[PDB]
């Protein structure tokens, strides 16, 4: 109860990120997390032919 | 010691030669 | 067997349906979602010549590619008719299994082994070659090669760094076929306005790529601590963008057209644009000896448009602490009123004082910087024998006055706010004080970021900061001032 | 771009053109003064170079060449030094001060010599248009 | 490609269009050959021939006689003349420290009578000369900027004479050059 | 038992600065060899990451440094606080330990493991894997020396995780129970299914939700609270902090409110994966998520102490380095310090067990901890290509 209520005093005074902010986060980290993604997804895709031929 | 571009040579040729070796043993299997 | 691969054909189109419009659909929803005036953009166009503009000629389809492909293939998905767990993958059956098997597994080890490891060295190559501020390794080589040998016995001219500048591998790079004597010969073709041959496409080129070696050629030596080569390569940068060469009337030899052998001929008093602007509007034309009514009014809006600086309340400061103390961080904060040659002495004590002193808020002074950063950018140099449409930029260079070198790198800023120069104050002219709004008129911030901290002594210590015009040769700005340290 | 090779060019005109011992030990101390000139401007450079190396404007082959460049000029002035012990005996260690002294002294006299091209050139840029007299 | 008479102990070049590096090196070996000829000891050391010092000084003393009876054409060839044998004839050996101060002096002097005499230009790359060897003090700047003053070129003069205030800032003529300067380029802007 | 003989491999550190343009390609190339290299199989394996050249993996690398990392946090070994050459000599026994716990973990996988005992073939399967551990751990030292991004294992374990997030909601692999062809993936399904079936209107109820497999719903829910969590990693508490030794350098020390960094809730798994075991052999939701949050929280400020991020200790480092806080007293820094901080580690702590419960309740395709510490890892590289300015 109190800590809650010391908890959102700090949060009152955080520093909210604002949209201007948020936008440039998304854009950074979101479509570098896609790329990580894809270029994961790529490999693991093209590599069960290749496990099956290989083997 | 190693130079970047000496690792991502050792590696691919190491991977080559992990494909290679079960190429060898595929085309082994298949004619004899 | 694991897995299955889908022989009736009922699953492949249906994976590489969403693999290729998760692809397309964002970029179509991207492409169907898709402060400073400039006065020369319209005015270059029309004196550049037709040679420098073919030059400038000579140096959607993928989302609609992949609708018509995604028509098709859900038609063919369309026209399909329709315990144990089996596994399967969506992948097609002669894909894995069939003859096209050793051909995908050749295309595969030699995709890999040829293309990241040619590609991957050739990059970085490529990446290790070009240093940090846009130049190739071996001809930063030979600047500092040039340059270290470089005896304080022959003064430098405009002659010099061309001929340390023609040595660049750069120019090597764009033609192997001839030698670099023939490259200082090139550049000397281009400052004097001389007409080549059949290299003229080789010529504006390497003017091309002069810009960003006489950019790194500055940062070089004005890092080396040498104060002359540094002010005689940005005199050298003004000679080569104006295309004229460096000349003590070399100020009204940049306007567009003049009358080169008449004008040295018959007056040789007038040298500034500044005291150009003295004679009347009419009177100009007999002096400079173009006479022609059009060209004239193009040759003097011109000549207003050319920016000049002048200095109003230059000194230093220290972020969050008023008082310069020892072994602190100041930074170089002088405040520019930029002129036009034709607004006659704007008094220091008429400026309101409001606009002069850093406001003193936390988030202001925890990088000062950021306002420099908001003002708008410097617009397009008016210079047509300069190949590329070119931002003014202006580079500036502290020096330390004891020892007479630089001490820190060149800050080169191109945050100036030209609209102290427009057709909406062209009343005030030098040929009084009646109204006009003070607040209207605008003074540029050049804040600069001091390289060395400052010393540990007390005592008097002379900095002098210099801004010169690139693109321009205009009434530069050549101050000393002080640092009054106390602790 | 160095007077290293032009005292090993009078060393090899020695063997046949006779010449005199005072002009071959003069020629010695030129290479001498040439050393440690480049001695000492390699070592007040070396903080700029270091600088721009630390900044990332020189690139790295070129700080290598430098780091060649001080281990050779070293071996060099140790070499001239021994060419200076084998040529004369007892004077292999006043050639060090008599060295750095007439490197100091070249360096000025070149200084000054070239004021008069550097007074040409002033003339063909300012545009002063001289006479015998100042204007 | 080099070869030389014997009998004038003078190393010349061939005809060939040599570099200046080449050429310089040449000339050196050519002043330290006729020097050392005149040194005339099998080990010899950097303190500096008094009997030449005594001559140049007596040959420069002969200029300053020349200064007192208001003969200023005379003055400056003798001071001249006593600086070429000093810069020539004296050894590359001679002592540093007594050459360079004795240089600097007989300079300042020819400096001082060629500003009186009319002669702007040579004491203007003179004085450059001795400003870049390292003497630096204001009463260089004084003269210096009095020259960009007299040949007419006034954003180089404005840097020189703020380089003179900064080193002493109590100059009285220093100030006054600098309104000078101000008040020439205000001609030379507006 | 600081000095070694160092003849062992180790990549050249940078002595200029690598820029973020090669930062991020050879953070992309190590990455591509890392995965590229885990997908492939053996050569040695006869009988029909696991039973590929990742068999063990990055886990020795992993080891070698959590027991040297438990030992500096018992200070047992006593480093040098400022010497850089015992600072190597540290690294050269990380480096040793890192090899030799990779030979053994090796030799235990082969002969243990299910390859079978049966003796060349094993020899080459011995050097096989230890050769692939061995170059994936300098491929680790080659992104941490500088010339990645940084922290290559934390880079591997945030890709492998993003994978195993983007291969549950993009998996092409049919399944086929009874019903029909089915797809392990959530939106190639969303899209088979309503290319295919009539009565789209059932179709897309059944795509939406569905039990069996992973949900579209499900892969929305994650993009929601994947950008719940890059709004939530911000909130940087600014203090201003002035300088008094160097005066005049203004600048201002950031408290993330993820101030732990994703450390307390692994550990908060792990116990919780190890306490299930137990009371197996031996309302419910109310006391769960109140035991997540109280346990997150308590897990925060322990971590606080261990980890030498305490208040007392970035106090002692201010004023060491002599920055006080502006507007405020001497002591003040730590009496604010101290206001600040464990309030905000441990509301830090309760806020990434909340999303891990919203993760755990809403049915998000992995953990919450899992999403959250590769969206610090991917964050933590915004924060240095911000500082150092990136394309």
């Amino acid at each position: 109860v109190e800590f809650v209520r010391e908890g959102t005093q700090f949060l009152a005074k955080c520093k909210k990120p604002d949209l201007k902010e948020y936008t440039k986060i998304v854009k950074a980290v979101g479509i570098g997390f896609i790329a990580v993604g894809i270029i994961g997804y790529a490999i693991k895709l093209i590599h069960i032919p290749i496990r099956y031929v290989i083997v | 010691r190693v130079d970047p571009l000496v690792v991502l040579f050792l590696a691919v040729g190491f991977i080559f030669s992990v494909v290679a070796l079960h190429v060898i043993s595929k085309v082994a299997g298949k004619l004899f | 067997t694991n897995y299955e691969y889908d022989e009736a054909s009922e699953t492949w189109p249906s994976f590489i349906l969403t693999g290729l419009l998760m692809v397309v659909g964002p970029m179509t929803l991207l492409q169907i979602y898709q402060f400073n005036e400039e006065v020369f953009k319209n005015l270059n166009e029309e004196y550049t010549s037709d040679e420098i503009k073919q030059f400038r000629r000579k140096f959607n389809i993928i989302i609609i590619v992949g609708w018509i492909l995604v028509a098709i293939l859900l038609q063919r998905i369309n026209s399909n008719d329709a315990q144990s767990t089996s596994h399967g993958i969506a992948l097609p059956r002669f894909l894995v299994d069939g003859s096209a098997s050793p051909l995908l597994v050749v295309c595969y080890v030699a995709l890999l082994g040829l293309i990241l490891p040619y590609f991957v060295s050739r990059w970085w190559a490529r990446t290790q070659s070009y240093t940090k501020k846009g130049i190739h390794n071996v001809t930063a080589s030979n600047f500092v090669s040039n340059l270290v040998n470089y005896k304080p016995s022959e003064i430098v001219t405009t002659d010099l760094i061309l001929h340390w500048l023609s040595f660049a591998h750069e120019f090597k790079q764009f033609f192997p076929d001839l030698q670099p004597t023939d490259f200082e010969k090139l550049l000397q073709d281009h400052i004097n306005r001389r007409d080549s041959g059949k290299l003229n496409n080789a010529k504006f080129r390497i003017v091309a790529k002069c810009h960003s070696l006489l950019h790194g050629l500055l940062d070089i030596a004005c890092g080396f601590r040498n104060l002359d080569i540094a002010l005689g390569a940005i005199n050298t940068f003004k000679c080569i963008v104006q295309a004229v060469p460096l000349t003590p009337n070399c100020q009204i030899l940049q306007l567009p057209n003049v009358d080169k052998e008449h004008f040295i001929t018959k007056t040789g008093d007038i040298h500034t644009l500044g005291k150009l602007f003295t004679l009347e509007d009419a009177k100009i034309g007999e002096v400079l000896g173009i006479k022609d009514q059009a060209k004239l009014n193009e040759t003097l809006r011109v000549a207003s448009h050319i920016p000049n600086l002048k200095i109003i309340k230059a000194d230093f400061l220290v972020p969050g602490e008023n008082q310069v103390t020892p072994s602190s961080t100041p930074y170089i904060s002088l405040k520019v009123l930029v002129r036009s040659a034709k607004q006659p002495l704007i008094p220091t004590s008429l400026i309101p004082e409001e606009n002069l002193t850093e406001p003193q808020d936390f988030e202001s002074q925890r990088d000062p910087f950021a306002m420099m950063s908001k003002q708008p950018l410097v617009p397009y140099s008016f210079a047509p024998f300069f190949p590329t449409k070119r931002r003014g930029s202006w580079c500036c260079l502290v020096s330390s006055q004891k020892d007479g070198k630089i001490l820190q790198t060149p800050i080169i800023i191109e945050k100036l706010s030209y609209k102290n120069l427009n057709d909406d104050k062209d009343f005030f002219d030098k040929r009084k004080h009646e109204k006009f709004d003070i607040n209207d008129w605008e003074i540029g911030t050049i804040k600069i970021p001091l390289g060395q901290p400052a010393p540990e002594t007390v005592g008097d210590f002379f900095f002098r900061v210099i801004v010169k015009s690139t693109d321009y040769f205009t009434t530069d700005l050549d101050i000393t001032m002080n640092m009054k340290v106390r602790d | 771009n160095d007077a290293h090779d032009l005292y090993f060019q009078i060393k090899e005109m020695s063997e046949n053109e006779k010449i005199h011992e005072k002009v071959l030990k003069a020629a010695l101390l030129n290479r001498g003064a040439e050393s440690v000139r480049r001695s000492l401007k390699l070592k007040e450079l070396a903080p700029q170079i270091n600088l721009l190396y630390k900044n990332g404007s020189i690139g790295e082959d070129y700080w290598k060449r430098f780091e060649t460049e001080v281990k050779l000029i070293e071996l060099e002035f140790k070499d001239t030094l021994q060419e200076a012990e084998r040529l004369q005996p007892g004077w292999v260690q006043l050639f060090v001060m008599v060295c750095k002294e007439i490197c100091f002294n070249q360096a000025l006299s070149r200084r000054y010599q070239s004021i008069l091209k550097r007074k040409e050139v002033c003339i063909k840029e300012w545009e002063l248009k001289i006479n015998n007299d100042g204007r | 490609t080099l070869e030389y008479n014997a009998n004038s102990k003078l190393i010349t070049a061939s005809d060939a269009v040599v570099a200046l590096s080449t050429e310089t090196n040449i000339d050196q070996i050519n002043v330290l050959t006729t020097s050392l000829i005149g040194e005339t000891n099998p080990n010899f050391t950097p303190q500096p021939n008094e009997a030449l010092s005594k001559m140049i000084k007596g040959l420069f003393e002969s200029g300053m006689k020349n200064l007192q009876q208001k003969k200023l054409n005379e003055a400056l060839k003798n001071v001249s003349l006593a600086i070429e044998m000093a810069q020539r004839k004296r050894a590359p050996w001679e002592a540093f420290a007594i050459q360079l101060p004795e240089l600097h002096f007989m300079l300042r002097s020819k400096i001082d009578l060629c500003l009186i005499l009319g002669k702007h230009l040579e004491a203007l790359q003179d004085l450059d000369f001795l400003l870049g060897t390292g003497l630096i003090q204001p009463d260089v700047f004084v003269r210096k900027a009095d020259c960009l003053l007299k040949l007419r070129q006034w954003e180089e003069a404005r840097a020189t004479c703020e380089r003179g205030l900064a080193l002493a800032p109590e100059d009285m003529k220093l100030r006054a050059l600098l309104i000078e300067t101000a008040r020439n380029l205000a001609e030379y802007n507006g | 038992f600081k000095p070694f003989e160092s003849f062992l491999p180790e990549v050249i550190a940078p002595e200029r600065k690598v820029p973020y343009n090669q930062k991020l390609i050879w953070t992309g190339v190590s990455l591509l060899i890392f995965l590229i290299l885990g997908q492939i199989p053996l050569y040695g394996i006869v009988s029909s990451n696991r039973g590929t050249l990742l068999e063990l993996g990055v886990s020795p690398i992993i080891t070698s440094s959590m027991i040297f990392q438990f030992l500096q946090g018992t200070q047992l070994l006593q480093i040098r606080p400022e010497s850089k050459q015992d600072r190597e000599l540290f690294q050269i026994a990380q480096k040793v330990c890192a090899i030799i716990l990779i030979l053994g973990q090796a030799l235990v996988v082969v002969m243990t493991g299910n390859y079978g005992a049966p003796l060349p073939i094993c020899l080459l399967l011995i050097f096989q894997l230890m050769f692939a551990s061995l170059i994936v751990m300098l491929l680790d030292e080659l992104l941490s020396k500088g010339y990645g991004l940084g922290s290559g294992i934390s880079l591997f374990t945030a890709t492998n995780i993003a994978e195993q997030i983007f291969w549950r909601a993009f998996a092409p692999t049919t399944v086929n129970s009874g019903r029909g062809k089915e797809f392990e993936g959530a939106v190639i399904a969303f899209f088979h299914l309503l290319a295919v079936r009539k009565d789209k209107k059932r179709a897309l109820v059944e795509a939406f939700y569905r039990t069996n497999l992973p949900n579209m719903f499900q892969v929305l829910m994650t993009v929601a609270i994947f950008l719940f969590v890059l709004y939530l990693q911000g909130f940087r508490y600014e203090l201003p902090i002035r300088s008094t030794k160097v005066r005049g350098q203004i600048g201002i020390y950031p408290i993330k409110l993820f101030y732990t960094s994703n450390t307390p809730i692994m550990l908060q798994s792990a116990l919780t994966s190890n306490i299930f075991l137990i009371s197996q052999i031996l309302i419910k939701t109310i006391v769960y998520i109140t035991f997540v949050l109280g346990s997150c929280a308590v897990f925060s400020k322990t971590w606080i102490e261990i980890s030498g991020t305490s208040p007392r200790d970035i106090a002692k480092q201010f004023k060491d380095q002599g920055m006080v806080i502006n507007g405020k007293r001497e002591t003040s820094i730590y009496r604010e310090l101290k206001k600040i901080i464990p309030t905000a580690a441990a509301f830090g702590g309760a806020t990434i067990g909340a999303l891990s419960v919203g993760s755990d309740l809403l049915g998000t395709l992995g953990s919450g901890a899992s999403i959250l510490m590769a969206t610090t890892t991917i964050y933590g590289y915004y924060e240095a290509a911000a500082k150092e300015g990136g394309f």
